[PDB]
């Protein structure tokens, strides 16, 4: 429905041959990124608490809330800005290329991004096409052309297109004779094999020749020309409308399953923090309703707190209780998940098993933000030529078995024709001998409503009444277009549901003759059904860039075609067999190391703040911190920061030499098990149970009038220093009971973080500096340690606290 | 091409412990057989500690100190007869307890100037702004600034043992040695200038509630101001609304006589500190100590309770695996 005049010569609203793969402009990158970041609930909360500390009231300091929040922004904007600037650098090498155009009876040469619809482009042998042309002629006669569409269907065989009959004579011989023609075409579509048009070649005086146009004349974009010196086309779709640019779908953003849990745990601890602050504020003003409960002649408000508006202090006290309990949502969990991801991703690059002497290269990590998603995969969408076959690859059949033993569903999405596309799968051990092929190819649905019968003859009477090993589906790009695209006609029994069910009940699926975008429409149907299966797509071609961008984690093979899929993927292995070790060993380890760092970071801070919330019932709900400002500050930085960072970087939950030998161990962590509601309520009650033994275990210890053989009383900085010594030793030993792989770095950080809390407590306490306005912790840790009844109360409370963890071990280890 | 280093290949040598029921259940017995003996040890010790508390707040007309709840001509005195059943033999420690007194309130805990009390001349003359509204009085800086100081406990309690006749004989109570050695010799210092103390506090003023400046707390030159043990002891906040502060030291006699023989006694108190305004209570605690301090049953009963709950769960699951 678009009218193109061949030479731009008369017998508008078209794009201009400019592909735009980037997302940010290099001028508006900060306003658009700082909005995509601070629009999250985690990054937006950290900024609202930092503004209260700077404005209303802070227990320790505002520098320890804005410094980690600034590192976590600046570091995510460099990743997101570089990973995007690399797309500008790629859009330029495709634009700003040389393309010779026949403008006015001569051979002009513009760049690819300056072509316009309806102008005779000229392509030499082995030159990619600058747009979707319409072959007008060839230097030699016969009006033929040999194209290889290795970037559209991934194959590498010599296709053949035919020039328009009336124009095959125009070969640099008056091709610019104001050649009268009008190519009436259809709107751009992604079909990649359908094209209906019409041309109106005109004669010296007047003509009416109208030759039908079909997909045999359209020279698509990104298809190298072969065995042909030169041709002559007519740009019909130029930029963002070429059938190669319609099958892109772009990259939206990839979040792990662990980062979607961190966000659920942060919205649970966001209501635990608003209840702690709203319960303490309601009680604070029920307690102050007694005249002698506020200003009892021994501490009196000066004059400014007696005059402050009644309702202005209720809201300011609420903010003082949130700035006090704010530690239960740790800013250091995000500072540590960044270091852990960036540092932990170096074990894939370094691995010597991901090394190919052929290409003389190894693995490659393009995004360290999905390490923990390699261990949660449920579906594996492959590619046939290049990934599975080169005949099959080294261990393309032994890797597909280890992927079924682990509980994954391997589908093969290809662009080759189902003749040879099917033979391979019979050698990859993916289609067994006694497996009945349920085929929906075009050689089975030669009708209009016939397949609606097939989808039932295969589902409601053939496969879902039962045997999980017998049926295997086969589909076609021609048929999948009727199921996927034409699924908005009937709603009582939708094709996309009747067909989606047949796939989950089939052993393996194989889609032949897929366009680059259909690989991304299948990978998106799976992402939607019945929960949220985690999909992984692996391919070695440029036509795989649309499913590599659509899946949850996309692996790009480094092969013969090029590095087009290796740079759009998240990881890159130079082989298919390297996928077994990549997600069975590396994926299992990466998930358990980050799912425990997330569970332990939330638990480790509820044990810390729960004693400080209970303490309010024993002050006048006055927001008096239980611990010293030097302990509040160093808890997550020094005393408890290192042990869990070395656990996240070197901890074989299972020996990796055993993780690759037993793929069945992959199912133990399959549904985000370690971060479910079961394991979450265990950690949240351990922390609420321990935090109550810490405070109330020492509350009763302080009912004696003295804990020394000299009869000297302890203050409130020793009450909180005893609750803090029981807390650092409990949360540090809880992680020593969880550790199963003790390297010399785990001894150093676990026993060194404990020996440092003691050495620091003797250092910080024991000198009058002076650079502080207070000397409250001068000798508190030294006196606290001169009493035997305090050594015992601490040894007993870091045993009552670690009892539910030592008892649960003997239960999980017998019957 | 790839660095084949132990660290880089994730193949460092590790220990990899395997803890199991058959390995942990003997730990449930090592705990039971170590926590029950300790628990009985420190539970019997806490029972050999003699103690007595004499609540002398008044608030009930049947009390002697009801004349001191709202006096008229008041320097106020009491006399609370009490009797000791069993003698006190070792060292004795006289305390004073306050209840419903929030020494841990946030606006209170901070109302001090740690640099002023540390003998700083710069801070002695311009105290901090945390110690407010007790920072200046009649346009002069208060010598010890703050609310923590202003409300120092200022009752005078003296015990009297009534001999065989009615003649009362006094008990010797020593004021020195009741505050942390570190926060009297280091953390609490006097102004540096000179040897006479009244002139080190020149541009300062006594707290509002005081009756004598901070250089008149004692006559002893080593217990005179900013290093007074009574002062230093009140400055160490309480950590709970019901607390005890060490008051005196009744020391064991050279002979093996009883430190505080049994019989009838007299608690003569000068009722200065008012505590009924906020429904508080004042009491006096006379106690002896042990290797574990005062008398507190929690720690003993908590080692038994945990040494028996652990020695049972050990037996419980030890036989449950003897089912074979
Ligand atoms: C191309 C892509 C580039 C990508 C690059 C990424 C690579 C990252 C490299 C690593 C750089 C690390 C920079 C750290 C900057 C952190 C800022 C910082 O320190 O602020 C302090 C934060 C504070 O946390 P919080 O206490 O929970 O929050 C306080 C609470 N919200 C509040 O109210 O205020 O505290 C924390 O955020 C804790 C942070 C973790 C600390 C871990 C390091 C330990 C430091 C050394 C401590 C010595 C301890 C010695 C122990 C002895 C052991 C032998
Ligand atoms: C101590 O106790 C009695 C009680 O009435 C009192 O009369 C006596 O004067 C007091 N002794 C001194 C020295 O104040
Ligand atoms: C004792 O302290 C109270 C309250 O601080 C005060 O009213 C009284 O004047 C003081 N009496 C003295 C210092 O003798
Ligand atoms: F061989 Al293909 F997509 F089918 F690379
Ligand atoms: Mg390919």
């Amino acid at each position: 429905t678009r009218t193109v005049f061949v030479g731009n010569h008369p017998v508008q609203r078209f794009c201009d041959n400019r592909i735009v793969s980037s997302k940010y402009t290099l001028w508006n990158f900060l306003p658009k990124n700082l909005f995509e970041q601070f629009r999250r609930i985690a990054n937006f909360y950290f900024l609202i608490i930092f503004l209260v500390q700077v404005t209303v009231d802070t227990p320790t300091s505002p520098v320890t809330s804005g410094l980690p929040l600034f590192f976590v922004i600046t570091v995510t904007a460099i990743k997101q800005g570089y990973e995007d600037w690399l797309r500008h650098r790629a859009d330029n090498e495709v634009n700003k290329s040389t393309v010779y155009i026949i403008e006015n009876a001569k051979r002009v040469r513009k760049e690819s991004e300056k072509i316009k619809v309806g102008d005779v482009v000229e392509v030499q042998a082995d030159e990619t096409f600058p747009c979707d042309l319409i072959l007008l002629s060839s230097c030699t006669t016969d009006g033929t052309c040999y194209v290889t569409t290795a970037s559209l269907d991934g194959e590498s065989n010599c296709k053949t297109h035919y020039a328009v009959r009336d124009t095959i004579a125009l070969c640099t011989a008056e091709s610019i004779d104001t050649l009268r023609a009008a190519i009436e075409c259809e709107q751009p579509q992604p079909d990649l094999y359908k094209f209906v048009g019409r041309i109106n070649i005109y004669s010296n005086s007047l003509e009416a020749v109208a030759r039908s146009l079909g997909p045999e004349n359209l020279l698509l974009k990104g298809a190298t020309l072969k065995n042909t010196e030169k041709i002559y086309g007519v740009a019909v779709y130029t930029g963002m409308e070429t059938k190669m640019a319609l099958n892109y779908q772009g990259k939206s953003q990839k979040r792990s399953a662990v980062e979607k849990s961190i966000n659920a745990f942060l919205i649970v601890y966001l209501f635990i923090l608003l209840t702690k602050a709203a319960v303490c504020t309601t009680l604070k003003y029920v307690w102050q309703s007694t005249p002698y409960n506020d200003e009892p002649w021994y501490n009196q408000k000066t004059q400014k707190e007696r005059e402050t508006l009644k309702v202005l202090k209720m809201f300011t006290d609420f903010l003082s209780f949130m700035v006090l309990f704010n530690f239960i949502i740790p800013v250091s969990m995000y500072v540590t998940v960044e270091m852990q991801k960036f540092l932990g991703s170096f074990f894939i690059s370094w691995d010597k098993d991901f090394y190919d002497e052929e290409i003389n290269e190894g693995a490659l990590v393009n995004t360290s933000d999905l390490n923990e998603e390699l261990g949660q995969v449920d579906y594996v969408f492959t590619d046939k030529t290049g990934t599975l076959t080169e005949k099959l690859q080294d261990q393309a059949a032994e890797t597909i078995e280890a992927l079924h033993a682990a509980g994954l569903k391997v589908w093969v999405l290809t662009g080759d024709k189902m003749e040879t596309a099917k033979s391979t799968c019979y050698a990859c051990r993916l289609f067994q001998t006694n497996t009945e092929l349920l085929e929906l190819t075009t050689k089975t649905i030669e009708e209009s409503e016939r397949k609606e019968d097939r989808l039932h003859e295969l589902l409601i009477e053939y496969r879902k009444k039962l045997e999980h090993q017998e049926y295997g589906l086969i589909i076609d790009g021609s048929t999948l277009s009727l199921i996927l695209n034409s699924s908005q006609d009937s709603s009582s029994n939708n094709y996309k549901s009747i067909f989606l069910q047949i796939c989950m009940k089939c052993t393996a699926v194989l889609c032949c003759r897929m366009a680059p975008l259909q690989k991304a429409q299948i990978v998106r149907m799976v992402k939607n059904l019945k929960g949220s299966p985690i999909t992984l797509s692996i391919g070695d071609g440029a036509n795989d860039v649309s499913m590599i961008l659509e899946s949850h984690v996309g692996i790009g093979i480094k092969g013969k075609e090029g590095r087009q899929a290796a740079r759009n993927s998240d990881y890159s292995v130079p082989k298919f067999k390297h996928l077994k070790k990549l997600l069975l060993a590396h994926g299992h380890l990466y998930y358990v190391r980050i799912a425990h760092l997330v569970q332990y970071f939330f638990y480790k801070n509820l044990c810390f703040i729960l004693p400080q919330f209970l303490y309010q019932f024993f002050c006048g709900f006055s927001q008096q911190p239980l611990y010293d400002a030097a302990y509040l500050t160093m808890y997550n930085i020094c005393f408890t920061s290192l042990p869990i960072l070395a656990y996240s970087l070197l901890e074989q939950h299972i020996n990796i030499d055993t993780l690759t030998s037993d793929p069945r161990l992959y199912m133990k962590i399959s549904g985000n098990a370690m971060l479910q509601l079961g394991p979450f309520l265990y950690w949240t009650f351990l922390a609420a149970f321990e935090g109550t033994v810490f405070f109330f275990g020492t509350y009763f210890l302080f009912q004696t009038a003295s804990l020394e053989e000299n009869g000297k009383v302890y203050g409130n900085w020793t009450f909180g220093t005893i609750v803090f010594t029981v807390l650092v030793f409990t949360v540090t030993l809880k992680l020593a009971l969880d550790t199963r792989f003790w390297t010399w770095i785990n001894h150093f950080v676990i026993w060194g973080s404990l020996a440092f809390y003691v050495f620091f407590s003797f250092f910080w306490g024991g000198i009058i500096w002076p650079f502080l306005k207070q000397q409250r912790m001068y000798f508190v840790f030294a006196q606290m340690l001169s009493s035997v009844s305090t050594w015992l109360a601490i040894i007993l409370l870091i045993f009552i606290s670690l009892f539910p963890e030592i008892l649960l071990i003997v239960l999980k280890n017998v019957r | 091409r790839p660095d084949n280093t132990a660290f880089k290949q994730q193949r460092l040598p590790a220990w990899q412990p395997i803890l199991t029921a058959g390995t942990v259940l003997p730990i449930f017995f090592i705990i039971g057989l170590i926590f029950i003996p300790i628990g009985i040890g420190i539970f019997v010790t806490s029972n050999n500690i003699r103690e007595i508390e004499i609540d002398y707040t008044g608030t009930e007309p049947s009390s002697p100190c009801n004349k001191c709840l709202s006096p008229d001509v008041t320097p106020c005195f009491c006399t609370i007869n009490f009797t000791l059943e069993k003698s006190f033999e070792g060292n004795v420690f006289m305390y004073y307890g306050l209840s419903n007194f929030y020494q841990n309130h946030r606006r209170y805990v901070k109302s001090r100037d740690d640099s002023q009390l540390n003998g700083d001349s710069s801070a002695l003359l311009n105290p901090s702004k945390e110690c407010e509204p007790y920072r200046r009085n009649e346009d002069k800086p208060i010598a010890p600034c703050g609310a923590i100081m202003n409300s120092m406990f200022n009752d005078t309690l003296e015990l009297f043992l009534i001999g065989q006749d009615s003649y009362p004989i006094p008990i010797a109570l020593k004021k020195k040695g009741i505050a942390w050695w570190t926060d009297k010799n280091v953390k609490f210092r006097n102004p540096p200038g000179g040897d006479n103390l009244e002139e080190r506090f020149k541009g300062t003023t006594k707290p509002v509630n005081w009756l004598k400046p901070v250089y008149m707390l004692d006559s002893d030159p080593d217990n005179n101001g900013f290093i007074n043990e009574d002062f230093i002891v009140w400055m160490r906040t309480a950590a709970l609304p019901t607390f005890r502060k060490l008051y005196r030291l009744i020391e064991r006699k050279s002979d093996l006589h009883p430190t505080l023989p049994a019989g009838r006694y007299w608690l003569n108190v000068t009722y200065n500190y008012p505590v009924h305004y906020f429904d508080g209570r004042k009491r006096m605690i006379l106690s002896t100590i042990s290797w574990m301090g005062g008398k507190n049953p929690f720690l003993g009963i908590a080692y038994i309770a945990v040494g028996s709950i652990s020695f049972l769960l050990g037996v419980v699951l030890l036989v449950i695996n003897h089912k074979y």
